[PDB]
């Protein structure tokens, strides 16, 4: 949203 | 709607692969578990392309991730290994197309029974127009080909939704001895 | 004959 992105692993 | 497991080793420094959600703050909105948004084409995750991004997996290497926050989604993989025997869930893919008709006027009528917008929307929820009925040897029924079952959201241009059954009806009477009408598919199927 | 059941037009 603003402060959590997606998680690339 | 699809479900299986599979194993996903670390190509090597991961699988690759991204996700985005958590039972807290859905991706999408309306959706406690969490799901994949795109493959990077270098990773295990892309070489074993053994699912799609936007599935849900039901669970990862024997962990809880069908409705956990993202940080609990964020742990699983942390804690995943390499070799993840994760169980995804895909739905199958929609059926969402737009479709173009010709229909062309007859003396009596168009030959079709349809009704559609606000105060007859004819199906319990949706002010789409959808047909009912058809003739034997009509206009549309031999260059329609409209079976009962298609639903038009506009002819060639017109807002057959946007008004009422009686506004519906009577622009789609009053178009011209060949028009074009705009179908739909029943999306998600 | 019946308009609330159905436009067969």
């Amino acid at each position: 949203q603003v402060v959590p992105f997606s998680s690339s692993v | 709607m699809e479900y299986e497991e599979i194993t996903l080793e670390r190509g090597n420094s991961g699988l690759g692969f991204s996700i985005a959600g958590g039972t807290d703050n859905p991706h999408i909105g309306d959706d406690p578990s969490i799901f994949i948004t795109k493959i990077i084409p270098g990773g295990a995750a892309a070489q074993d392309g053994r699912l799609r991004v936007n599935d849900s997996i039901l669970f990862v290497n024997e962990v809880d991730v069908r409705e956990v926050t993202h940080s609990a989604a964020v742990e699983a993989l942390k804690e995943a290994g390499s070799i993840v025997r994760l169980y995804v869930m895909r739905r199958k893919p929609p059926a969402e197309k737009v479709m173009e008709i010709k229909l062309i006027k007859g003396p009596k009528g168009l030959g079709f029974s349809i009704a559609g917008g606000v105060g007859n929307q004819h199906i319990p929820g949706d002010n789409s127009i959808y047909v009912t009925k058809i003739i034997e040897g009509g206009a549309a029924h031999k260059d329609g080909r409209l079976q009962i079952g298609d639903k038009i959201l506009a002819v060639n241009s017109v807002g057959l939704e946007d008004v009422m059954h009686e506004d519906a009806v009577a622009a789609l009477k009053n178009t011209y001895d060949v028009v074009y009408l705009k179908v739909a598919k029943p999306s998600n199927a």
